[PDB]
């Protein structure tokens, strides 16, 4: 779909990460809240029916 | 963004000797909130929705007549199953007295189950079982009744084994000839031990003796 | 709003409306009150599923929603008579079963926020009973929970109810610990500034029987060093004179490191060593807990102390200047002659169909996996699996899991054990490509330098 | 005036040290300073030579600046908005100038800006689906590639191309901080087969080599 | 890139990448250097000297394995002029690029001495005097003399 | 999966957007230790002596001895 809306941050500064497996969209969809900054109008799904 | 019935309540409160504090613990989507829904409505015919898991847990205290009509008041905290929650279930496990495992008639004992029993013996609490959801062996997985019978005797000589292994004193073995487990199916209302069914079977039928039978 | 309705037993007594109260708090010991906030009572409500019915007096025995004691309560409260004072205890806080080993930083878009963000972490520390948060000295806000949804929920609390700024998150990393391989072949010993009192410790390791004994109180020292000997040797063969050098246990009342006093010719100086035992074992769990590699906790091992050179008199200035002494000689020793480092393991049981257990299997690889079993389900058509995977590799692992085998297969995880990262910690030679996957040998190495990084500079 | 104006220091602290000059934005980094790593790839790298002791000592990374797309960015602009009185073919060898003025001058910037491809793939789509709207469809299977990019022997109209690249693409959140490589290609101008269209870049041979050829040429006619 | 304008090592850059990605193609350089220094003289010093600096990107990118040298017998009486123009030009390259202190420490290394021998002549005089006299027209002081002294505690 | 790599729409750019993977990507220690050792030499001395008799001056004749004789 079109997108809903439209510097410098630490966190992701590029030495003081451990990457061993990179995050993916998939994640970033099954724990909206987690794994996302800005995270708004966001429903937030899960079931292990 | 009840007028003469909360007294009744309240005296029931005061006799501090009908009331009991039982914590609703089990695995995960093992049938925990259908039971307390079911019986809300059975009493009252007066986040989580969407995620279709509980997070928190929930306490709920009502009044129950037993297979005699003495009333009781009853403390039952409704506990999440996820194992990465297991604090709700501490919380409830400190506050209340007993406990009522909920056991899964098609899957058995899992990960959280027997966790639960651990922690429910290491906090001296007092262990019940209900396994649930048995429609799941004659609807769903169509099985012969003697060979659902198999599978009954072995989730409880499982779960007995268990409690043994975290527990030196054998106090207590579990079968349902001593009252420890029910039979149930929250969705389908049906929630019975050897005790309530010899009984149904004595009250239709002929006078014969439910306790003797049950045994 | 934000104020709660505490929830809770009255074991004696009988509580109502207005009456004032007295609470205990989590620290407070008989002989420490300021601890006690003292109130009353607002409302009180008895409870079906979500429905309040609100009563004006409540019996023993029974649970309760009381609305007043917010504010001054934490995880546990013990509520006593307000005014009425014959004296109390409190019970001893909720012990849990699973440790909290998850870790995400948290900060504000804007630091303008930076009260609002807090006052909504210490409402969601009131809400979860096992959340862990602690603002560390790098000057971060760094919470401590159980799994990835556990911190999905958190943050979706954070960001939904408590408090409405608009907030950036790290990304999950886990908290390590600290442990060596063999003995510290030779030491160094740490003498007083003013220089009074020399401290000759070693290190070495521990076994894990022993260490978990610690941990499930099987070995609380609670008993008479009696009771400690016949334990130690009747089950490890440990020595009588092992048992009586043992003194203390470290990072807290639970530690899984033990402090060790052998050197008998000087041990008979119980005038001074008898005196300085107490700063001897408070700089031991200090060294214990605040970490000698990457300000974490150590775990599983056993220092001896070999040579006490007392000052004659060990008055204050000993007294006050002997603790960094000693955990000094603590972390000489460690690092001395082995570092190594520790980090969290994961339980993970999937049930699956018949057929895609090769699929989890591959998944399994990918992460460093080690399944250990596979077993039919009596009396169903399903599999069931039992593996280990380390914590840093189980994030995503779930659905990942369901993705690949379009959601037939399903993984709960828990904390196990601690273990061994293959890597070497402390080697210059080893230089980290700063963004690709490590291989094995450097797991540890990197693992250092970027907490370090971020915490300890 | 000092918003106007760039100063740039190179210290024990910055080992970079960039610059910008006539329409170009270049970087040096000597080897000495913070290369551990280092590579020699793309063209976008000038291996600068140290003529006494005739070692390769620094790079320079050229890019095209930001004021030298945005004027090829317009000019295309002005092509467009003065041709509704012309032929396809007049709108095509303003197109041909435009493109061959830009790609000659700078010629192995336009390989390291990422920025620019994208530039030109707009462009060139832009000047195609005018052509289109004079006739009166865009409908995308009446005029594939074959109609515009034949010769003007052959009755095509004559286009030369940087529009059918494949675009490297790699995660913006690094590729903001520290120039991770290339993982994927996003695609170019869409042509009709696999078709591979070929390129202006590929004929254009780049200055770091030509400045060497020079040298050698009239130091041997000398 | 034989055919090419000039070298740009864009068609070097490819083949290693290929290699890069299987050794099939690291045997076929293998193959593909003795064949070129088999058809050497069949070229002009264009596609010589393009050719050079392709087998030299292949060395220092290590690409090419320094094994190679084997190949390459420096007695006067075997060298084509046109292969001495080519490793003239290899060697040019490979000193300006790597630098001439990692050259002149890997053409010291024993570990690739079998292969350097045809390239460093001790035992053989008269093809020691003429390989000595190449590398110092090429400008390579410090192997050639250390070699020459070698030469000169020989007898 | 979009996994930061693509356009957020592909609508006015000119492309189709589809994006694909790079194919072509890949000393007291001794002396501390024998006062340890005479450690137990003492105590498992007068422990054996008190075995056989804890009269405090049998097991010190055995526990004196056996300090003396094995500092020797
Ligand atoms: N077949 C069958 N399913 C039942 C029965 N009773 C309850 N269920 C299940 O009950 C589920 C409803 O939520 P619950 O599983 O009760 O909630 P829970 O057990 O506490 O699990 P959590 O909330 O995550 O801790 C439905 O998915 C049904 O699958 C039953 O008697 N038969
Ligand atoms: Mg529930």
């Amino acid at each position: 779909f079109e997108p809903l809306v439209r510097d410098w941050n630490e966190f992701n500064d590029i030495n003081k990460i451990i990457i061993r497996q990179p995050i993916r969209t998939e994640y970033k969809i099954a724990f909206p809240y987690l794994y996302n900054n800005l995270p708004h109008h966001v429903h937030l799904t899960w079931y292990h029916t | 963004t009840t007028v003469y019935e909360m007294d009744f309540l309240a005296d029931l409160m005061d006799n501090s000797e009908l009331i009991r504090n039982v914590t609703l613990c089990g695995h995960l989507h093992h049938g925990k909130t259908c039971f307390v829904d079911c019986l809300i409505e059975q009493t009252h015919p007066e986040t989580e929705q969407e995620r279709g898991v509980g997070i928190k847990s929930t306490p709920v205290t009502v009044v129950l007549p037993d297979t005699k009509g003495k009333s009781y008041l009853f403390n039952i905290m409704d506990t999440p199953g996820h194992v990465n929650f297991s604090d709700e279930v501490t919380a409830g496990l400190r506050i209340s007295d007993g406990v009522v495992l909920f056991i899964d008639a098609a899957e058995g004992v899992m990960l959280n189950t027997e966790r639960l029993i651990k922690h429910a013996v290491q906090e001296r609490l007092a262990v019940t079982v209900c396994i649930n959801k048995i429609d799941r062996l004659i609807l769903e997985l169509k099985l012969p009744p003697t060979d659902a019978y198999y599978k009954l005797r072995h989730i409880v000589d499982e779960v007995n084994g268990l409690i043994s292994m975290y527990s030196t004193d054998e106090n207590l073995i579990l079968s349902p000839l001593l009252g420890n487990v029910c039979f149930s199916s929250s969705q389908y209302s049906i929630c019975f031990t050897l005790g309530s069914f010899a009984k149904i079977y004595a009250d239709t039928f002929g006078d014969i003796n439910y306790q003797e039978f049950a045994k | 709003g934000v104020q709660f309705h505490a929830f809770g037993r009255v074991l004696s007594g009988t509580i109502h409306a207005g009456q004032p109260v007295k609470v205990l708090g989590e620290n407070y010991t008989l002989e420490d009150e300021e601890d006690s906030q003292i109130c009353t009572v607002g409302r009180l409500w008895i409870s079906v599923a979500r429905y309040h019915i609100e009563v004006n007096r409540v019996p023993a025995g029974n649970w309760v929603l009381i609305e007043g004691v917010d504010q001054p309560i934490v995880k546990t409260a013990t509520i006593t008579e307000p005014r009425g004072n014959e004296e109390a205890q409190i019970f001893r806080p909720l012990k849990f079963n699973t440790t909290s080993v998850i870790k995400i930083a948290v900060e504000p878009v804007n630091p303008s926020e930076l009260p609002k963000m807090l006052d909504g972490l210490r409402k969601v520390n009131k809400s979860y009973p096992s959340l862990t948060t602690k603002v560390e000295e790098s000057g971060e806000h760094v919470i401590l929970g159980t799994g990835e949804l556990y911190l999905d929920c958190v943050m979706h609390d954070l960001r939904k109810m408590y408090s409405e700024i608009d907030i950036k998150v790290a990304d999950p990393v886990v908290t390590f610990c600290e442990t060596v391989v063999e003995t510290s072949s030779l030491k160094c010993f740490a003498e007083t500034p003013n220089k009074k009192n020399k401290i000759t410790m070693i290190a070495e390791p521990l076994e894990k029987g022993l260490a978990e004994d610690i941990e499930n109180e099987v070995v609380q020292i609670t008993w008479n060093r009696k009771k400690l000997g016949e334990f130690f040797q009747t089950k490890y063969d440990w020595d009588l004179l092992a048992a009586r050098s043992i003194w203390a246990f470290g990072p807290d009342a639970t530690g899984p490191n033990i402090l060790v006093d052998d050197t008998l010719p000087s041990e008979v100086d119980k005038a001074l060593l008898g005196s300085v035992k107490d700063s001897i074992v408070q700089g031991f769990q200090w060294g214990t807990r605040e970490g000698p590699l990457c300000d974490e906790l150590i775990r599983n091992v056993k220092f001896k102390i070999l040579d006490a050179v007392v000052a004659q008199e060990p008055l204050h200035r000993g007294g006050g200047q002997i603790i960094p002494t000693a955990r000094r000689v603590v972390y000489s020793a460690f690092l001395m002659a082995t570092p190594r480092l520790m980090e969290p393991y994961y339980f993970v049981e999937v049930q699956a169909p018949a057929d895609c257990v090769s699929a989890v299997y591959t998944v399994l690889a990918r992460r460093r996996g080690h399944v250990t079993q596979d077993a039919p389900i009596p009396g169903s058509p399903l599999y069931t699996i039992k593996a280990f995977i380390p914590a840093i590799d189980s994030f995503g692992f779930e659905t990942d899991l369901r993705t690949h085998t379009q959601g037939q297969a399903f993984s709960l995880s828990v904390f196990h054990h601690w273990q061994i990262v293959p890597g070497d910690p402390l080697d210059k030679s080893i230089v980290i490509r700063p963004l690709e996957p490590q291989p094995a040998p450097h797991l540890a190495r990197e693992f250092m330098i970027k907490t370090r990084r971020r915490k300890g500079l | 005036q000092w918003e106007n104006s760039f100063v740039s220091v190179y210290s024990k602290d910055n080992p970079n040290l960039l610059f910008n000059m006539c329409g170009f934005e270049c970087r040096i980094l000597p080897k000495c300073r913070t290369s551990y790593e280092e590579f020699t790839h793309k063209d976008g790298v000038w291996n600068l030579q140290n003529e006494v002791t005739k070692e390769r000592t620094a790079q320079c990374f050229l890019r095209v600046d930001d004021e030298s797309m945005q004027r090829f960015h317009n000019r295309v602009r002005q092509i467009l908005m003065a041709s509704g009185s012309t032929t396809f073919t007049k709108i095509v060898n303003k197109w041909n100038t435009a493109l061959i003025g830009l790609m000659t001058y700078f010629r192995e910037a336009v390989v390291n800006t990422q920025e620019l491809l994208d530039l030109l793939v707009k462009c060139e789509n832009k000047i195609q689906t005018r052509i289109k709207i004079g006739l009166n469809s865009k409908m995308p299977s009446r005029f594939p590639p074959v109609v515009f990019y034949t010769p003007k022997e052959l009755g095509g109209l004559g286009m030369l191309s940087m529009g059918h690249v494949l675009i490297p693409q790699s995660d913006l959140r690094w590729s903001k901080q520290t120039d991770v490589g290339i993982t994927h290609f996003r695609s170019g101008m869409s042509h009709e087969e696999d078709q591979l269209i070929p390129n202006l870049y590929r004929y254009i041979q780049p200055w770091e080599s030509e400045f060497i050829d020079s040298q050698r040429v009239w130091a041997e006619y000398a | 890139c034989a055919q090419q304008r000039t070298y740009e090592k864009f068609f070097g850059l490819l083949a290693g990448r290929f290699c890069m990605l299987k050794k099939e193609y690291m045997e076929s350089f293998e193959g593909i250097f003795k064949e070129q220094y088999d058809t050497i003289h069949r070229l002009e010093t264009n596609k010589l000297r393009n050719v050079a600096k392709m087998f030299a990107h292949l060395l220092y990118t290590d690409s090419l394995p320094w094994s190679v040298l084997e190949c390459i017998k420096l007695s006067e009486e075997t060298t084509t002029s046109s292969s001495r123009i080519f490793v003239k030009i290899f060697f040019q390259e490979l000193c300006e690029y790597m630098g001439l202190p990692k050259l002149n420490a890997r053409l010291k290394d024993e570990t690739l001495q079998p292969f350097f021998e045809g390239l460093l002549p001790r035992d053989n005089p008269r093809n020691t005097r003429f390989a000595i006299n190449f590398f110092t027209s090429i400008g390579l002081g410090g192997l050639t003399d250390e070699l020459r002294e070698h030469l000169k505690n020989t007898p | 999966m979009y996994n930061g790599i693509g356009l957020p729409t592909p609508r006015g750019s000119g492309t189709n957007g589809y994006v694909q993977r790079n194919l072509s990507l890949v000393p007291d220690i001794l002396d501390h230790e024998r006062k340890r050792r005479v450690e137990l030499r003492c105590l498992e001395l007068e422990e054996m002596m008190e075995e056989q008799g804890y009269e405090e001056q049998q097991i010190q004749e055995k526990v004196a001895t056996f300090r003396l004789m094995l500092l020797e």
